[PDB]
RNA sequence: UAGAGGACAGGGCCUUGACCUAUUCUCAAACUCCCAAUAGGUAAAAAGGGCGAAAUAACUCAAUUUGU
RNA sequence: GCAGAUGUCCAAAGACAAGCUCAAAGAGAACAGAAAUCUCUUGUAGACUAAAAGGGGAAAAGCUUGUUUGAUUUCUAUUU
RNA sequence: GACUCGUUCAUACUACAGUGGCCACACCAGAUCCCAUCAGAACUCUGAAGUUAAGCACUGUAAGGCUUGGCUAGUACUGAGGUGGGAGACCGCUCGGGAACACCAGGUGAUGAGUCAU
């Protein structure tokens, strides 16, 4: 037989039922398809930070640790 | 003063109305009263026309003087023989209507319009 | 009808003031100062060069929000002290304001000794992209002239070869630098009628150089430039209609 | 039955009363950073780079700057639960959004005024007012301007 | 929907009109110069901001010291 | 529910660049007329843009010309 | 007085007038050369005899347009309340928001960087 096509009764206050919920807003986003040539930049800065750091950090623990 | 009427442009029209062979001898009779190339119209082909400038528009405005109706309110003129001869003659600097870099338009005291025209005509 | 109606003027929509007077193309122009969104601040310096009917202007500019920067300016003018005292709107006039831009340009930032560009005509340089201005690029054009002059001063300035006179001739572009192509006329026309050579060239007889001094004219002034770069308001304009009335009333 | 990419766009993606044209050289001038607040406006000029409908009038930031495009994150509300899209559009349909404006203005000023307050080691206030009632007023006024109020008679 | 004024066509200086100009009565869900109310979006600081120095990069720039 | 449209078409009607400006009206020029071609003036688009309708477009996105095949291979972040 | 590159994109546009020019723009003189066409008209190239006639600049008009303010008008419309009125169509009241056309008046620009001339 014929039936109700469409309404948008009720599911206005079923939305609200468990509220309009937000993005979570993490504080890191994933760099997968973003500005290549710049992020592969980005990689080797932070390898060469992390480079400088360690060989840093490995002298002070052989001369402390003789 | 240079403000006067030169003429500025002539132009001898041959409208046939139909294919070559009598277009091709307009075509060859126009290279006769003047050795520049001449243009046909449209092929929707049907006339033959050209454009001339200085000292041949001159003579050859001489050679056709052979009314002081048919000129236009825009101070131009023409009439025919067969073919149109039709003259457009204007002030000095009209380059300012058709240069490409500041164009602009000439006032209305510079235009020639029909009483000078007809003027110059009677002078010349 | 009147196709100039009150609807008309109400609807009409007008160019931008530049475009209205004819200067810029605005399509041309975003174009050349677009700069990708990635490269912050790249300045991208526009090498402008416009032609009067009487000497040519070269500049450098930088696009900017407020309006242009221009960090380098010549003018064809500028060529009297340089030597060159007739003849501004050459083609070697062209090539050596180009000159002049280039070098001026790289004394301001002192980066002439380590940018000498050529000597005589035949770290990454300058960049610069050039601006023609309304003018059509056909093949001989003193705008590449003056391309080809602040390339010679030492500028990066990116550019093809099919525009200079000849469809590559490097000794066609040679002459017309150093004026060749001016002293043959000059040539032609004292051989063939003298009267029109000297109502033609009125300046250069009364500056007292000749075809053969063209060429050296120019060499030394490209190595001497390289080497030293009222209103009426309310109240009036009532009282002058009540006046004009008046007077009407009576004359007409 | 009808849901194409620009329907019902008739009147939102067209241009305004004398206002038709490509964007000014000067909108390829503005300077977008990574983070910053942006709005989506279409601009129906440009073809390329367009905001679907949704997103016209809406502001959100940068994610990710190309040589002529930028991604934008945007909340849309879907039923139940607002969701983040990553929108790419051409710089010609994005426009710095002053929606914060107001708080970097008040950042450096107040920024300024701490400063000053803390060497002459004065407490200050430094939170917006939400100004209320206003103070009593002893107001002079003299009589040739206390005209008295009827209600008009009907005509 | 009506007239009012004014230099192409028709007949007998005249008329019929057309046309133009300034008006005039009345309308639009698939008309718009203008444009609400309501409704909608973003922002209102600490895992952050501002201001500097030093490091890193194969990125960017004319720049191994421009910028990011 | 209303007015329609689709199962196609295009080596160009795709790409780039350059130059140009369109519809229409008025005036003028042997044949030549309400219309055939040419010239001038005005011309915010009243043209054109494959098709339905709606947006967009004037040194263009329209017209003409030149050179072409980016109507190519691979992969992301994504919008409806 | 000026020019180049811009910004705003009509207060900047349009029509008709008046005034202005030394380097300044420009009109202008030519076509050997690069280049270009039917046409050196345009484009391009080479010039400097002439001219502010025009472009350009400034101003004017009970100018059209544009723009700002007032006024239309707390009108039209509208959010919330009503066991409000009215047979209904519609119309008040309470707590709030608030136009448009037209008409009237003023205005017709401002400005960034660089440069030339005196």
């Amino acid at each position: 037989a014929k039936s109700k096509n469409h309404t948008n009764h009720n599911q206005n206050r079923k939305a609200h039922k468990n509220g309009i919920k937000k993005p979570k807003k993490h504080k890191f986003m994933s760099r997968k398809g973003l500005d290549p040539n710049f992020f592969r930049n980005q990689k080797y800065c932070l390898k060469g930070i992390q480079k400088k750091k360690k060989e840093l950090k490995l002298k002070a623990k052989q001369e402390k640790n003789n | 003063v240079m403000r006067e009427i030169k003429v500025n442009k002539l132009v001898l029209n041959i409208c046939v109305g139909e294919s070559g062979d009598r277009l091709t001898r307009a075509a060859r009779v126009l290279e006769q009263l003047t050795e520049q190339k001449p243009i046909f119209g449209k092929c929707r082909k049907i006339s033959c026309f050209v454009t001339v400038r200085g000292k041949k528009a001159l003579e050859i405005l001489e050679k056709g003087l052979k009314r002081r109706k048919n000129f236009s309110d825009t101070g131009n003129f023409g009439f025919g023989i067969g073919m149109d001869f039709y003259v457009h003659l204007s002030r000095s600097g009209y380059r300012v209507t058709r240069r490409t870099r500041r164009r602009s338009k000439i006032s209305k005291t510079h235009k020639v319009t029909k009483e000078d025209a007809m003027k110059w005509f009677q002078t010349k | 009808k009147v196709v100039k109606n009150k609807a008309y003027f109400k609807r009409y929509q007008v160019k931008y003031r530049r475009r209205r007077e004819g200067k810029t193309d605005y399509r041309a122009r975003k174009a050349l100062i677009l700069q990708d969104k990635n490269k912050y601040n790249a300045q991208k310096l526009r090498f402008v060069v416009r032609k009067t009917n009487s000497q040519v202007i070269c500049q450098i500019a930088c696009a900017h929000i407020e309006g242009d920067k221009i960090l380098a300016e010549a003018k064809s003018k500028e060529l009297i002290r340089y030597g060159i005292p007739v003849g501004l709107k050459n083609y070697a006039a062209a090539y050596a304001t180009g000159l002049l831009c280039a070098r001026r340009f790289l004394k301001s930032l002192n980066l002439d000794t380590q940018f000498l560009g050529v000597e005589k005509v035949t770290r990454k340089p300058i960049k610069a992209f050039l601006d023609v201005g309304i003018t059509r690029t056909t093949t001989g054009n003193r705008v590449f002239a003056a391309l080809k002059g602040a390339c010679d001063g030492g500028l990066n300035i990116p550019h093809g070869n099919n525009r200079f006179p000849g469809s590559f001739n490097p000794e066609q572009l040679r002459k017309n630098i150093l004026g060749i192509h001016v002293a043959e006329y000059m040539k032609t026309l004292q051989e063939e009628d003298n009267d029109k050579y000297k109502t033609h060239f009125n300046d250069y007889l009364k500056n007292n150089i000749g075809a053969d001094d063209i060429e050296q004219m120019y060499l030394n002034a490209h190595e001497k430039i390289r080497q030293n770069p009222k209103k009426l308001n309310a109240k009036l304009r009532k009282k002058r209609v009540k006046e004009k009335l008046a007077l009407y009333v009576e004359k007409l | 039955k009808s849901r194409g990419k620009r329907s019902g766009t008739r009147y939102k993606f067209s241009k305004k009363f004398r206002k038709h044209g490509e964007c000014t050289a000067n909108k390829y001038l503005e300077k977008l950073n990574y983070g910053d607040y942006v709005d989506i406006v279409c601009d129906s000029t440009q073809q390329k780079g367009m905001p679907f409908n949704y997103y016209h009038g809406k502001t959100g930031k940068i994610f990710h700057i190309t040589k002529r495009g930028v991604g934008v994150l945007v909340n849309k509300r879907v039923k139940h639960r607002i969701e983040q899209k990553k929108v790419c559009v051409r710089i010609e349909h994005v426009r710095k959004s002053r929606c914060n404006e107001d708080f970097l203005l008040r950042k450096i000023k107040n920024a300024e005024l701490i400063k000053e307050a803390k060497l002459k080691n004065e407490h200050i206030n430094i939170k917006r007012k939400t100004e209320g009632p206003k103070p009593a007023a002893m107001i002079k006024v003299p009589p040739s301007k206390i005209i008295t109020i009827e209600p008009l008679p009907f005509y």
